[PDB]
């Protein structure tokens, strides 16, 4: 889950 | 990897891997990559006031744990440190420089990882 709102994180 | 292990005795069963390689370790090498490139685009985006956050440079230690616990999540780790030495980000260099002190068969001691 960390993972993943790094990689939203990272879009935005 | 254990192939000495099927000489020393023989073995013709396949050596069984880490859980927690695949969802921790291995997640955690990419945990550390993906914020490395978000700094990058951040870095790379304009409108930066005074005093910006460094890179994190705290190290969660089951990372170190499954180094110094597991040879195989050990040598990964250790090449991954020779990739980034070649990438060359001084911030997760020595993020990640703690805990290869402690490592697992002294791999991160042993010639391959030093020469390299």
């Amino acid at each position: 889950e960390a993972l993943q709102k790094k990689f939203n994180k990272l879009k935005k | 990897q254990g192939a000495w292990d099927m000489i020393d005795s023989q073995v013709f069963k396949e050596p069984k891997m880490e859980v927690e390689l695949i969802t921790r370790f291995l997640p955690m090498l990419m945990s550390f990559l993906v914020d490395d490139y978000t700094f990058n685009v951040d870095q790379k985006l304009p409108a930066e006031e005074k005093a910006p956050v460094s890179y994190p440079n705290t190290l969660p230690e089951s990372f170190t744990k499954f180094l110094q616990e597991q040879r195989m999540a050990c040598e990964v780790g250790l090449y991954y440190v020779l990739h980034i030495t070649k990438q060359r980000n001084k911030n997760a260099l020595l993020r990640l420089l703690p805990g290869l002190v402690e490592t697992f068969g002294d791999l991160a001691f042993g010639d391959i990882f030093l020469h390299l």
